DNA sequence: GCATCCGTGAGTCGAGGAAGCACAATTTAACACTTTTGTCAAG
DNA sequence: CTTGACAAAAGTGTTAAATTGTGCTATACTGGGAGCCGTCACGGATGC
């Protein structure tokens, strides 16, 4: 029962369900002290039987319990575990991750095909907490808390910051991520060089397994972290050195549209 | 009704 | 130790009880003026922990110092209020109820 | 993907459905195509 | 493509075994400060500064030249985890 | 009493206790029929109900009432003023004891949770809670500066003397998480009260020219 | 620029009001100028008369009138505070006691009406709202085969939506007519006793088609008498309740017999009289009179199912998905549903408050508590599916929404339960629903236009105009008629040849019943206005729309919603003919009301001195924001002392030129791949296009802060802001709020506020650093607005909100709230979106200078780069064809108007371009130029490729080439020539709503969520991106364990792993190992909750603890 | 004995698995009544809980390998035998 | 064998945030006073 | 290192408001109210 910026209260409908619960509860306590009549008290202990059932599972025998005002059903224990929006597909199987950006995607012909474009406003974000650090390391800044003081105001950041951008992801890589992820292909690691621009540049030979265009697509950017992530990306993740399609053997990063119409 | 409450209670008192 | 494999068995209405760390015995959650959590209500400070770390609700106790201690005026033992996300309660039924996933 | 023999510890059978579903969209739908597929 | 990556993926019975070799080696690179490496002083990675040439910060590029020179031990039980550590430290402190 | 935050069965429930307490009450002799003073009873129970459980955040029977009344005023004033009426109409309505800023606080004081779990788009996959942050536990970067600090304090805690470090360390609360004040820090060295006071102060002082000469504790302020 | 016109069709009647369907529904429900006793029983007049008199069975609440006043606010006003455009709206109701005969009459105030603007739009709490119409199945009676038993009908009787139950009449094989109600079946014989019907009726009506009637002759029950039936019936229909007649009645008559239960509607019972051949006099399925039922329509529908059964000629089952069958519920309608809704309710508080209390001493006003009747109407125009926040990215965004027609909303289909039947082009939409306008994805056919022609009638059935043909020669009488009607007539085609106004051709195409078909001119009798009639008004202004494939015309329909206005827009080169209507009929630009003299011109207001001598002065809009962040202001077109006649132009209003709908550029284009920045949809530009400022659009961004009361203290907005320096305050005023005309960038203060701190002991490190630098704590904190990461511009405006102002009906606890308005010219730039009209669509990939683009021989570059390879495959050869007219139309300077299947062809587009090469070719002649050597390379390879007939001379051949479109383009990095010639020509581009400035998001940590604690979603909460399902298995399938964990751990919900990954890296140091996510954590206390034992156990079956012991007693 | 895709699937040995696909009230009822014991064998019982995934540099068959130079490596074997 | 019933399932990111009063019982606030604590100058 | 004034700085103790909980109304009143409604797959279980 959280208190919104606004000062409003937010709760969840577990305490309404269990309000119900514990004032039929007490409700029953009261009538069994005063004697009242059977008919009274068998109508008492079938609301708590339905009370109980409620809390569990909400709509599953009956009428669902909807909050006074409303018609929207109480979301219930088993509610909260069970369907898409469940703990176990939304927040287990998978999750919201930090070091994560997106952008619109646009061609870069000169790239290599281990090398994407990565916007250097993106990246600075991506990387701040080693941007930090080699801020640090030279005399950018005296300490960690001044040098994030200095990239929270734009005017206030300095020619060197990049400088020292370009040393951080020296021999990284990212991850870049389009949906539907329909095989492991929908994900590929490349080392990004820093480009002027708010668009991720995409290598032509990578676009069929992306499945992607450049009619206004979008992808995502992950960083691995530790030293394992980095190396797992850069040797089984890199795009280079996955060249054929693990579905029949066959080339997959091959030429296309333009290219085999000049050859 | 078996799958009302209320009908069941009416039903009761009216008993 | 590390984990190796997950369990799941019925709870009995002992192990319900020895999982609390007290009985919900009121409706009350807030008090609609101070804002503070209603005693025996949903979100006890006496049951479910403190709302902030190593202070108590009546404000004696106020630093780790006093770890593991509870607090003789309100009842609140002064730990960490991340325990707040950990510890049950729970209520007793004046009638037994049955559990709707072993019915329906 | 390397055509060499599969390293130990791949997980093949992510692979393997992955590469079956992947093409799930192309199959015609209009007994035959995916809903072949999925009596199947 | 990874410099020597098809000569590093033929080192190991297991794709995955090299990795975990390369990101081993990297923190061993790192936490001894790169004292520890197997790479002459005229191997050792170089990045471009505006400064000027100085080492490669990359403990994973680092890790996958020494691993091509054929100059780095890998395997399993090759020697208890804990004396490993206790030497590795005193060779470099 | 239907629509007022109590089901229908609720209610009933309600009502029986009051049916029950009228039984106990009912005086026969005075030759009234049972239904006219039983409604009274039926009735009370079941409004007494409403006022302590319908709302998650139990506001007073008296502040219930007084909640009501003003809903009855503006509702006639709105009907009268063909509009909303102001604060300042519906306080000159209510009486003595009534002005605009009170009733605004009790306008303020009746307004009742929001579900977290209210859709938000046609597709029901979002929610309110999806767009609340918790602002509670301390952030990544919030922890760092605190162990970062720990760390510089820590240092400039070295240049003090053995006895100085201890007396600033017991007094700020950095051994045992509490302020220990001069009477027990010596206590524990056997001081008396005013010694403790000036060598504290001088190693305050003696820390002041560390950070000037360094200045590398003020971006932590 | 002279514009040419194409076409041969003759439209006899213009395009009707294009906003009627919503302006006309919503006039009628309302009725608010029409006099009280002239008003029809229509609208919410009918919602008033049907739930009056309420009746206390001897006290009677009367209606007699209703008006509705003037708007409290104007529509600007209402805006700017946040309110609602309405009237209120007051009910003459009397009050009469039975027993004294005493009349008490008085005005009573029911609430306020929401008032539709000029423009056919809502202003709900401030924001713009359309009404979307609303598509269902029309009321009536219904035969539908049985699927299955092959040769069984079922009829279907249905009201009004949510007036009265669907009914069900089925032959059963054992030969009893089963009639189901609220999913609970009997025989039709019970409920055809209780409505007074004798065997011998029964014998003399259904006995005439053979066994059938012998299946509904039980005389079990026919002895029975009509009372005792409707007990029967009842226990029926609800068994348990006890069997009472004034209960028994009560149920049948609220259930098929009450007209406040049960509506069959105005359509509803026009179609039934319509299909059953009967006269009904209400819309009910029975009366109840005399105290008896009375069947109205029971017998008649149980006749055509034993008929149609049997085999009779004349019956003949029902398509449900027929646009005759189908009907469509406008604003006014679906506005007059919730009208009764909540008066109902209002009528029964009305009912339990003349009961109790005060009954001799009773008046209007007392009994009526018009709280329901506001809440019902509030909630409609809120909350409702169908209310929708306006769409005005453009004028014509605007347009479009409001002649848009869903079958979802509250009494429609779902999203997911919606099979391909609904989704189908039936033939009855023929001219009424657009077959190609509808959106791409799971909403494809849910979500339709309406079609250009197309009228709603009074009943909701959809109409088209078609002009009688009379002996072979068309007449100028046009009929409007709806598809049941248009189903028994041959229907010639609009492009028939006409000789004067007689049919030329011998054989002529027409439709019957939707069927293609070849017939003689003897044999036509009504023709098409026009082939717009076909098509929406969106799918209307794609020039050469016959050489599209449909499906990138539903693209190209679609992305004209999402064009930004310009501030050089340019109206197309090539265009059909309805851009100026939608100028003129979306109300954005200003008009002459007659004819007059403009008095007084200037970018603020125009005065016009009219020829009656009033003078009127129009404000003009001017950087107005729009729901969308676009900028939408007014330009004066005209000057002091000019003349205007009745209808000329006196301002353009967003993306319009001269009156002319002006989506985007037009500029000259290449098709040709270009060094792989064309690549699978990339476009590339000139930077010439940005130095003019091309494509360059203005928009605005809204920043809203409030101070409020709280406990601790009141929030203040202040310019004295804590541990500030004055570079950070520089832009602020004494106020707190930053300056009109200053730039903001990221990170910079817009409204300054600072609120009281939480009482709070410090921690000890912070307090002996205040000690070591004697600071003293203050006791406020900032909390003052910045600008957002990626956000900025010029501060245009600031609104300041304070309680009490006139109509400022702030918040409890508000204490005042300030609005920043920021500014932006956006420059087209790279990963911009581009599209034309014909479905092709992409991003701006690479920007080059002028002196890289190709360029023509006399040193014109070109403007746009477009890939041919996206041309075969899509099958949209429109956008070739108009370039080929752009080419003619760029030197020739004149534009052209090309109606949709009636325009330009190639044989009259190659008469333009000859004339175009005369002047293109022939002014480089007279300079004294000759043929370029490199123009003879390129003619050498043009005739080996068969481009060019051999033997000529190089200018014949040039102009061979010209007049297919094609010129000899040169590159402009060697001088060299491209080795074939290319398509280079004139096209009109627009720049879509979908901008990589907008959507570029970062982020490296941020908030986190209260339970989970997994990171936000969503960049206006700087949240991560989803690592969702299909993405671990990716890294499942790469073996990429340590990257999963991490994204799983450290980097989602760790909540010590992410702390310590911080700080590690912080100090130059390696991530550490992760732990235990809180999401299992949260699982396994919610799997308690459920009183399920969850316990982790080790490798010896020992419990292992994964809450730290903080919930071991 | 033949079943498909989501019979097979739901009728697994790893409740946690099971519990995460479909039927998750069935699933779990019957994993409760019988007590059932998780042994973490798949990939998606480890991805619920945080843990390395036995698959790839997560599998036991390369998880443990060592890596050396040869000064240490003499080192450690001169400094014993 | 068999219908008929109920229960579970149906792609991924993104953007969209109506009593009223009486009275008793309990709690909160405002004094009052004494009792630490923190300084001071000395000494 | 103390050694005595000093002054807030804090705490303890009553007292009176201000808030909150609770009991009580005596003509006779005696069984509710809202859905209404366009999908298709499968098991699996029972009515037998
Ligand atoms: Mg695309
Ligand atoms: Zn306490």
């Amino acid at each position: 029962m959280v208190q919104v910026d606004g000062g409003r209260f937010a709760t969840s409908d577990l305490n309404d369900l269990y309000r119900r619960l514990i004032n039929r509860n007490n409700r029953l306590k009261k009538l069994l002290a005063q004697g009242a009549p059977e008919i009274i008290i068998r109508n008492e202990k079938r609301m708590l039987q339905e009370a109980v059932d409620a809390l569990l599972d909400n709509g599953r025998r009956g009428a669902p319990v909807t909050n006074p005002g409303s018609d929207r059903p109480l979301r219930s224990l088993t509610d909260i575990l069970s369907g898409k929006q469940g703990r176990f597909r939304q927040n287990l199987l998978g999750k919201r991750v930090d070091y994560s950006g997106r952008s619109v995607i646009v061609v870069g012909p000169q790239l290599k095909l281990h090398q994407c474009g990565l916007p250097k406003r993106m990246a600075l974000e991506l990387f701040k907490p080693f941007l930090l650090k080699k801020m640090e390391e030279k005399g950018i800044a005296p300490n960690v808390k001044a040098a994030r003081r200095m990239l929270e105001r734009q005017r206030d950041i300095k020619d060197e910051v990049w400088d020292a951008l370009e040393e951080v992801i020296h021999g990284k890589v990212v991850l870049l991520n389009r949906a539907p992820t329909l095989h492991r292909l929908g994900i590929q690691a490349f080392q990004p060089v820093l480009v002027e621009g708010q668009s991720i540049q995409l290598h032509p030979l990578v676009c069929e397994a992306f499945n992607a265009d450049f009619d206004g697509d979008q992808m995502a950017v992950h960083v691995p972290l530790s030293s394992f992530a980095q190396a797992e990306a850069r040797i089984q993740m890199l795009s280079a050195h996955n060249l054929l399609s693990p579905a029949s053997g066959e080339p997959l990063a091959k030429p296309s549209r333009d290219i085999i119409l000049g050859l | 009704s078996t799958s009302d409450p209320v009908r069941q209670y009416l039903h009761e008192i009216g008993q | 130790k590390e984990v190796r494999k997950v369990r799941i068995a019925l709870a009995s209405p002992e192990k319900i009880r020895s999982w609390s760390y007290g009985e919900v015995e009121k409706p009350e959650t807030i008090n609609y003026r101070t804002l503070k959590p209603e005693r025996d209500g949903l979100f006890d400070e006496r049951i479910f922990g403190p709302i902030k770390d190593y202070e108590c609700a009546c404000g004696k106790y106020k630093r780790q110092r006093f770890e593991g201690k509870v607090c003789e005026r309100c009842g609140v033992e002064v730990t960490k209020s991340i325990v707040r996300r950990y510890r049950m309660g729970h209520i007793e039924l004046a009638t037994p109820a049955a559990h709707i996933w072993f019915v329906k | 993907s390397m055509a060499r023999p599969v390293s130990i510890g791949e997980a093949v059978g992510i692979v393997a459905a992955q590469s079956i579903g992947e093409p799930g969209t192309q199959l015609t739908m209009r007994t035959q195509g995916l809903p072949r597929v999925i009596e199947l | 493509a990874e410099p020597g990556i098809d000569k590093l993926f033929g080192m190991v019975d297991s794709k995955y075994r090299l990795t975990v070799v390369v990101a081993k080696r990297a923190q061993q690179l790192l936490r001894h400060g790169f004292k520890n490496t197997v790479l002459e002083p005229e191997e050792r990675p170089k990045m471009q500064t505006l400064e000027g040439l100085f080492d490669d910060p990359n403990a994973v590029t680092w890790a996958m030249k020494e691993l091509l020179t054929g100059r780095l031990v890998f395997g399993e039980n090759l020697v208890p985890e804990d004396r490993l550590q206790k030497e590795m430290e005193r060779l470099y402190p | 009493y239907t629509g007022r935050g109590l089901s229908f069965l609720d209610l009933i429930q309600e009502g029986n206790q009051g049916l029950i307490r009228a039984v106990e009450k009912f005086e026969y002799k005075r030759r009234f029929k049972f239904s006219t003073y039983a409604t009274w009873w039926i009735r009370q129970a079941i409004n007494r109900a409403i006022a302590d459980q319908a709302r998650t955040i139990r506001i007073p029977v008296h502040m219930v009432e007084t909640i009501n009344k003003l809903s009855r005023t503006a509702r006639q004033l709105q009907q009268e003023l063909g509009r909303e009426p102001t604060y300042e109409e519906i306080a000159e309505a209510m009486g003595p004891g009534w002005d605009a800023k009170r009733v605004e606080e009790t306008l303020k004081i009746a307004q009742e949770p929001v579900s977290l779990e209210t859709p938000i788009g046609d597709e029901k996959d979002s929610f309110y809670g999806d767009f609340i942050p918790d602002e509670h536990l301390p952030s990544p970067v919030d922890a760092a500066t605190q162990s970062l600090l720990s760390e510089e304090l820590e240092k400039a805690l070295s240049k003090l003397s053995e006895r100085e470090a201890m007396v600033l360390k017991l007094r700020k609360g950095l051994i045992d998480g509490r302020e220990h004040t001069l009477e027990e820090v010596g206590a524990f060295f056997g001081v008396t009260r005013e010694r403790i006071r000036q060598i504290e102060n001088k190693a305050l002082r003696k820390l002041k020219y560390h950070e000037s000469r360094t200045r590398k504790l003020r971006d932590f302020l | 620029m002279e514009i040419k016109r194409f076409g041969r069709i003759r439209e006899v009647i213009p395009l009707p009001p294009l906003t009627e369907i919503q302006v006309e529904s919503y006039r009628r429900a309302l009725q608010a100028d029409v006099p009280p006793e002239k008003r029809e029983n229509v609208g919410i007049q009918a919602a008033f008369r049907e739930t009056f008199p309420i009746e206390e069975e001897g006290l009677v609440l009367d209606f007699l009138e209703y008006r509705l006043g003037e708007p409290p606010f104007p529509q600007d006003e209402c805006r700017e505070k946040d309110l609602t455009y309405q009237a209120p709206l007051y009910a003459r109701l009397q009050l009469i006691h039975k027993d004294t005969g005493l009349i008490k009459e008085d005005e009573v105030f029911l609430g306020h009406i929401p008032l539709m603007t000029e423009d056919g739009s809502f202003i709900i709490n401030g924001a713009d709202r359309v009404i979307v119409s609303q598509i269902h199945r029309s009321p009536g009676v219904y035969f539908t085969p049985d699927p299955a038993r092959p040769g069984r009908y079922i009829a279907s009787i249905i009201p009004l939506p949510k007036r009265g139950p669907w009914i069900d009449l089925e032959v059963e094989p054992n030969g009893v007519v089963s009639m189901k109600v609220n999913k609970r079946k009997f025989p039709l014989v019970l409920l055809l006793r209780v409505l007074g019907y004798d065997q011998e009726t029964l014998a003399r009506e259904l006995g005439a088609y053979g066994e059938l009637v012998q299946g509904l002759m039980d005389e079990s029950v026919f002895a029975m008498r009509p009372e005792e039936a409707l007990i029967r019936l009842f226990t029926l229909l609800r068994p348990g309740d006890p069997p009472k007649r004034d209960k028994a009645v009560a149920y049948v008559y609220g259930l098929i017999a009450d007209p406040r239960r049960y509506d069959l509607g105005e359509a509803g019972r026009y179609k039934a009289e319509e299909k059953l051949g009967i006269r009904l006099s209400g819309r009910t399925l029975a009366r109840f009179e005399d105290g008896e039922f009375k069947d109205e329509v029971f017998l008649p529908t149980l006749r055509y199912l034993f008929a149609l059964t049997a085999g009779v000629p004349g019956h003949e089952v029902d398509d449900i998905d027929h646009l005759g069958n189908r009907r469509i519920r406008t604003v006014g309608e679906l506005m007059t549903d919730q009208f009764r809704v909540g008066l109902a309710r209002l009528a029964r508080g009305v009912r339990e408050r003349m009961l109790m209390g005060s009954e001799d001493s009773l008046t209007p006003a007392k009994l009526v508590n018009s709280r329901p009747l506001e809440a019902a109407i509030r909630e409609f125009f809120s909350r409702s599916q169908l209310s929708q926040f306006k769409d005005e990215t453009n004028p014509l965004s605007s347009l479009r929404h409001k002649r848009r027609i869903s079958a979802l909303g509250p009494g429609g289909l779902t999203r997911e339960r919606a099979g391909f039947d609904v989704r189908d082009v039936h033939r009855t939409h023929y001219g009424r629903i657009c077959p190609v306008e509808t959106p791409e994805g799971a909403n494809i056919g849910l979500i339709t236009s309406l079609a250009a022609y197309a009228r709603v009638d009074e009943l909701g059935f959809i109409r088209t105009p078609y002009r009688r043909v009379v002996g072979g020669v068309v007449t100028d009488e046009v009929v409007y008629m709806t598809a049941t009607e248009e189903d028994r007539y041959t229907i010639a085609q609009a492009n028939t040849p006409l000789e004067g106004n007689r049919i030329a051709a011998e054989r002529v195409v027409a439709r019957r019943k939707g069927e293609p078909v070849i017939v003689s001119p003897e044999e036509v009798e009504f023709m098409d206005v026009s082939p717009k009639q076909v098509f929406s008004v969106n799918t209307n202004l794609i020039p050469f729309l016959e050489h599209d494939d449909a499906n990138r015309a539903l693209m190209g329909s679609n992305m004209q919603t999402q064009a930004v206005p310009l501030i050089r827009a340019q109206a197309p080169v090539v265009m059909t003919g309805l851009e100026e209507r939608v100028v003129r009929d979306s109300l954005a630009a200003l008009y002459a009301e007659e004819d007059g003299e403009v008095a007084k011109v200037d970018g603020n207001r125009i005065v016009v001195r009219y020829e009656d001598g009033r003078l009127v002065e129009y404000p003009l809009r001017r950087f107005y924001r729009s729901n969308q962040g676009t900028a939408l202001d007014q330009r004066p077109r005209v000057v002091v002392g000019q003349r205007v006649r009745k209808g000329d132009l006196l301002a353009d209003g967003p993306a319009s030129e001269n009156g002319f709908l002006a989506l985007g550029q037009n500029v000259l284009v290449a098709i040709m791949p270009f060094d792989g920045y064309n690549f699978e949809d990339a476009i590339v530009i000139s930077e010439e296009l940005l130095k003019r400022d091309f494509y360059t659009s203005i928009h605005i961004e809204r920043y809203e802060i409030e101070a409020r009361d709280t406990k601790l203290g009141p929030e203040r907005i202040t310019r004295d802001i804590p541990h500030l320096s004055e570079a950070a305050l520089r832009d602020l005023d004494e106020e707190g709020v930053v300056r009109i005309g200053a730039e903001v960038k990221p990170g910079d203060i817009l409204v300054g506020r600072t609120s009281f701190k939480g009482e709070s002991e410090p921690t000890p490190e912070e307090r002996l650093l205040r000690s070591i630098f004697g600071e003293k704590a203050r006791d406020v904190k900032d909390t003052s607005l910045r600008v957002p990461p990626g956000e900025g511009g010029i501060v245009v405006r600031t609104v300041r909100l304070r309680r009490g102002d006139p109509g400022v009906e702030l918040k409890p606890g508000v204490r005042e709230v300030v609005r920043v308005y920021v500014a932006q010219k956006r420059k087209l730039q790279v990963g911009d979106k581009l599209a034309n009209r014909h479905g092709n669509k992409g991003v701006v990939a690479k920007i080059l200078p002028v002196e890289d683009m190709p360029h023509l021989p006399d040193g014109t570059p070109v403007d746009v780069i477009l890939n041919p390879l996206g041309v075969p495959s899509r099958m949209n050869l429109g956008q070739i064809l108009e370039t080929h007219l752009g080419l003619a139309g760029y030197f020739l300077g004149q534009r052209y108007i090309s109606p949709i299947f009636d325009g330009a062809k190639e044989p009259e587009i190659k008469e333009l371009l000859a004339q175009a090469f005369e002047v293109y070719f022939g002014k480089r002649k007279g300079e004294g130029f000759g043929v370029d050597k490199r123009e003879v390379e390129v003619l050498r390879r043009a005739e080996k490729l068969g481009l060019v007939t051999p033997g000529k001379t190089p200018e014949e051949q040039l102009k061979e080439l010209f007049l297919q479109g094609k010129v000899v383009l040169y590159d402009g990095r060697t001088g060299e020539p491209i080795e074939g010639p290319i398509v280079v020509g004139q096209m009109f581009i627009m720049k879509l709503y979908h901008m990589v400035e907008d959507k570029m998001h970062a982020r490296s940590t941020g908030p986190y969520s209260l339970i989970t604690q997994q990171p936000l979603g969503g960049k206006a909460q700087f949240g991560g991106q989803r690592f969702g399902e299909m993405e671990v298995w990716a890294l499942e399938a790469y073996g990429a364990a340590h990257t999963l964990q991490e994204m799983l751990t450290l980097k989602s919900d760790d909540i010590e792993g992410r702390n310590a990954a911080y700080e590690a890296i912080i100090k130059g140091e390696d991530v550490p190992e992760p732990s235990v996510p809180e999401s299992f954590r949260v699982l396994v206390k919610e799997l308690q909750a459920l009183a399920l034992d969850v316990q982790t156990l080790d490798e010896k079956d020992n419990p292992v603890d994964i809450f730290e012991g903080l919930a071991s007693k | 004995l033949l079943m498909g895709v989501t019979k097979s699937a739901l009728s697994t040995k790893s409740w946690l698995s099971a519990a995460s696909f479909q039927n998750t009230t069935h699933v779990l009822t019957e994993a409760a009544i019988a007590g059932k014991k998780d042994e973490l064998i798949g990939l998606k019982e480890n991805v619920i809980l945080g843990r390395l995934i036995p698959a790839g540099t997560g599998s036991d068959f390369v998880r443990f390998t060592q890596v050396v130079d040869q000064k240490t490596l003499k080192a450690i074997e001169e400094a014993r035998k």
